[PDB]
RNA sequence: AAAACUUUCAGCAACGGAUCUCUUGGCUCUCGCAUCGAUGAAGAACGCAGCGAAAUGCGAUACGUAAUGUGAAUUG
RNA sequence: GCGAAACCACAGCCUGGGGAACGGGCCAGGCAA
RNA sequence: UUGAGAAGCUCAGACGAGUAGGCAGGCGUGGAGGUUUGUGACGAAGCCUUGGGCGUGAGCCUGGGUCGAACAGCCUCUAGUGCAGAUCUUGGUGGAAGUAGC
RNA sequence: UUUCAAUGGCCCGUCUUGAAACACGGACCAAGGAGUCUAGCAUCUAUGCGAGUGUUUGGGUGAUGAAAACCCAUCCGCGAAGGUGGGAACGCCCUUGUGGCGUGCACCAUCGAAGAGCAUAGCUGUUGGGACCCGAAAGAUGGUGAACCAUCUAGUAGCUGGUUCCUGCCGAAGUUUCCGGAUAGCAGAAACUCAGAUCAGUUUUAUGUGUAAAAUGAGAGUU
RNA sequence: GUACGUGAAAUUGCUGAAAGGGAAGCAUUGGAAAUCAGUCUUACCUGGGUGAGAUCAGUAGUCUCUCGAGACUAUGCA
């Protein structure tokens, strides 16, 4: 998986700074609609109150 | 491709005249003895899947136009490449204000618009 | 504009291609015939020739008054009657375009259409009436040798009682 | 009967779109067979363990050149094993342990992707599965 | 080839767009004035009473 | 980061925020749609190279 | 065959109080705290307002007094 | 003048045949004002 | 040739009763997270109407009249979610009937 | 849309009955109104991890609801305790194709003696729990003046009546057989192996009506 | 308009309409009366003249980007 290794930090002005970080491995992890879709559904029913 | 339609009336739930408790929204009867769901003669008829029409016609107006529901001016604009398909639907919670909007635009971009003439009023 | 700014899909090669028309053998040119249908259906009117589709066909102006017109065969009983000669009379600029409706032209500036101050009449053309005089000029010749045959096209065709087209031949 | 995976691993979605093109314009039946697979169910798919593998290719005459297994479903170690053999393995997935084990110690894992870029035709595959019976 | 067939359609497609805005600006059409429900009633009831 | 196979997979059918769905077809609200339709070879997050 | 009467459909007026919108109410869960009476409690009755129909409030110091505040309203 | 309750699928000429009652509707009939 | 919503587009042929029952895709209601940079005093929701449409259908969109403050399409979450019956519960209302009668 | 003209069409639901006949329930309209909530078990599928697996007893933590999210210590639960041929797939060919030579998965035959779970969510099924909804005299405790009241009580049902939107596909059995049942069968649903293989509410041929071996068709058989 | 938000159905009264020999009822096919659906040559192409503008100048400047790509400000209209 190849894809952009580095980004560019950003001052309060505004303007590009020199420094760059590494893009993190996390950011090429699968991306998966399903599965978010099926822990939200339920980490969503975590903060409910009884009736 | 001419808009041709295997029906014109619509299918009444049966008894549905008899009574106002009965609605006459198609309900299939699932009666055991029931002789009109056994399809006898002099009864009415029932829907099937035979009564489908053209699959390049169906959702199409009898002048061949299929209705486009445009919400807001936005909508109205992204008919720009079938307006000679589709027909700019305005939809009937829309002010008058913002209907003229969409009526004035939807004249120069080419489109046809169905409820063009609703709530407003010309002046010459 | 030019490029198709949709689909577009474009008829297919259909194949076909216009061939003559065949007519009636009683239809040929010089026939006494029965209009049927027009605002001079029932009279009696000679083939000077046939056309296209129609035979353009005309009455004796002096005897009936039926002028040059396209008429369809199928809208034409075919008589037997004897036929006339029609040799004489020049067919050849008898054509679609002498008989073709005047195009829907001469166009009016947008003030005179209202008030209604523009109206023209197409009132026929004089050499549309010379044509047909030249035309009665050599058929009316024609007709007065053959007996009563003046008066027959004069005559109008009509049914009495008890009549079967079929059984009385035309 | 089974055209359309139960699955929603958007990336089997992807594998499977890869192998119906693959099986459908090639005349290999290890594309087909292979397609067929990625259809079965998770039951249907056992876990086949490294040992399994290891004394498959080094079966009998051994004589393992250097042929790829491909197995679809999990390669799960076999800790009761020390030394594992030169392995070329294509699987859906690996675990951790295994994958370390085969990288560390000979050769490489792959994924269905790498395998077919290599051999879209089954070239030079042994096609292995599981014990079903569990 | 796609790709370039669909953008020659839009520019045709909205050239008649700006065709179409130009030649219904020279025309004097006639304005839309609308219709309020408030003061239609109000001077329906006002009226009947006059 | 930037595949059209799985940005499709999510916009194309999980969920897209310019999706109309229509009666027979799906318009797409997304400005930069050269169709206007909602596919995908018209779509424009898809697709990587566009115009 | 018209009227009368009977029947269907439409207009209009009654009748009825559904629907829609809300809402100083209900229910549910969590949270904090420890406080009745022989020094007469809980409860009940009778009273009491510049006038109260219920309703609250109050006890012959009666829709409360003292005291501390706020600072000009009660309101049919 | 003051005024119910019961009841209510809907109706209501029969003649016969209509096989399972069929007459309260079906077909042949007459009647039908 | 543009026809990659590959869950798409396209081609061919046969076929179509249905109870018990099995399977599948959908329509609709209340509310919930996301969204339409959504609609609304220039009129939301509702309601009626022989206005016009859409769907085989459940249903839907719209015109007019009333109306006056809210509401909806889409992707998912969720449930006190769909009625013609139950001598069903509650309210309303008729014929009977200006009758029994007082 | 109303109406007319010609052709037509026995009241709906339930129950009964092959079927009806029936007997029921229905004066009309609106609203309310009946497989639900939960613990256990098994199945199918989806997901995460995989000889492992499971954060939520609790602790740490969470300044913008802090009953969420996020993190992990000590346990604990549930798991863990060889040849022969047929074979999927592949390579080598080589008269190529045909096939052979092989390597042979799952598994099956044979001779024989290289773990696949755990957890969550769903679906359908089943057992309990008030248990789809409605309906049987109760009985008991304790009170009030044989009677009456209040609760336990969601006491008890094989039974009665009812159980709510659309379309599409498949669609029986209606009964053998042993014996209220286990079978079977029909219908499905999955997994397999083959069309170069088997078949048939089939028909012939012929040997002695059965049996065995030609046509006509259909891919057939298993778990 | 205090029988007071919206005011549905059943149900009743008045009016207009058609229909009305012991039913009605609905379905097909039309007809008739009554009523709505929707109307559109107009634009395209070509020719010239006339004034223009600019994304054009055998042209001059600024702004943001990445030479030239945009937004403009002059100036001339070839």
């Amino acid at each position: 998986a190849a894809a952009r290794p580095t980004v560019s930090i950003y001052n309060k002005d505004g303007s590009v700074s020199s420094e760059t970080l590494a893009l993190p491995f996390v950011f090429k992890a699968p991306i998966r609609p399903d599965l978010v879709r099926s822990v939200h559904t339920a980490v969503a029913k975590n903060k409910r109150q009884p009736y | 491709v001419n808009i041709i339609k295997k029906r014109t009336k619509p299918f009444k739930r049966h008894q549905s005249d008899r009574f106002k408790r009965v609605g006459e929204s198609w309900r299939k009867p699932r009666g055991i003895d029931s002789c009109v769901r056994r399809r006898f003669r002099g009864t009415i008829s029932m829907p099937k899947i035979g009564y489908g029409n053209n699959k390049k016609t169906r959702y199409c107006m009898p002048n061949g136009l299929k209705a486009f529901l445009v919400r807001n001016v936005s909508d109205v604009e992204l008919l720009l490449m079938h307006n000679k398909t589709y027909a700019a639907e305005i939809a009937g919670n829309v002010s008058a204000r913002k209907r003229v909007e969409i009526v004035e635009k939807a004249r120069a971009l080419g489109v046809k618009v169905t409820n063009a003439g609703a709530k407003v009023r010309s002046q010459e | 504009k030019y490029y198709p700014a949709y689909r577009e899909n474009v008829p297919k090669k259909a194949r076909k291609a216009v061939r003559p028309t065949k007519l009636r053998a009683s239809l040929a040119p010089g026939t006494v015939c029965i209009l049927l249908a027009g605002r001079f259906r029932g009279k009696r009117v000679v083939v000077l020739s046939q056309l296209e589709d129609t035979l353009v066909v005309t009455g004796p102006y002096k005897v009936n008054g039926v002028p040059i017109r396209r008429v369809n065969h199928r809208y034409v009983i075919a008589t037997s009657a004897p036929k006339i000669d029609v040799s004489g009379v020049s067919v050849e600029k008898f054509t679609k375009a002498y008989f073709a409706k005047q195009k829907r032209s001469g166009p009016v500036k947008k003030d005179e259409a209202f008030f209604a101050e523009n109206a023209p009449k197409n009132a026929l053309p004089a050499e549309r009436i010379a044509d047909q005089k030249a035309v009665d000029a050599k058929l009316l010749p024609a007709i007065k040798a053959i007996p009563n045959m003046k008066e027959y096209l004069a005559a109008s065709f009509a049914l009495s009682n008890g009549d079967r087209p079929h059984l009385m031949k035309f | 009967q089974r055209s359309k995976p139960a699955s929603e691993n958007v990336y089997l979605k992807l594998l499977v779109k890869l192998y119906r093109f693959l099986a459908r314009r090639t005349d290999s039946r290890f594309n087909k067979a292979i397609l067929k697979r990625l259809f079965q169910s998770k039951t249907n798919r056992p876990p086949i363990s490294i040992s399994k593998i290891a004394a498959l290719t080094s079966r009998k005459s051994a004589s393992s050149q250097n042929k790829t297994t491909v197995v679809v479903g999990t390669v799960t170690d076999d800790e009761r094993m020390l030394t594992v053999p030169k392995l070329s393995i294509a699987a859906l997935r690996f675990t951790k342990s295994a994958r370390a084990r085969i990288l560390k110690a000979g050769g490489e894992v792959l994924t269905l992707d790498q395998l077919a870029l290599r051999a879209p035709t089954g070239s030079n595959t042994v096609l292995v599965r599981g014990k079903k019976h569990a | 080839g796609r790709q370039i067939h669909r953008c020659k359609q839009r520019l045709t497609r909205l050239t008649q767009y700006l065709l179409k805005a130009r030649r219904l600006a020279l025309k004097h059409q006639p304005a839309l004035i609308p219709i309020k429900p408030k003061q239609a009633h109000r001077e329906a009831s006002r009226e009947r009473k006059a | 980061m930037q595949q059209d196979e799985v940005i499709w997979q999510v916009v194309g059918h999980e969920f897209c925020s310019y999706r109309i769905k229509g009666e027979a077809q799906n318009f797409c609200r997304n400005e930069y749609n050269v169709t206007g339709l909602c596919n995908r070879q018209s779509c424009p997050l898809a697709n990587s190279r566009y115009a």
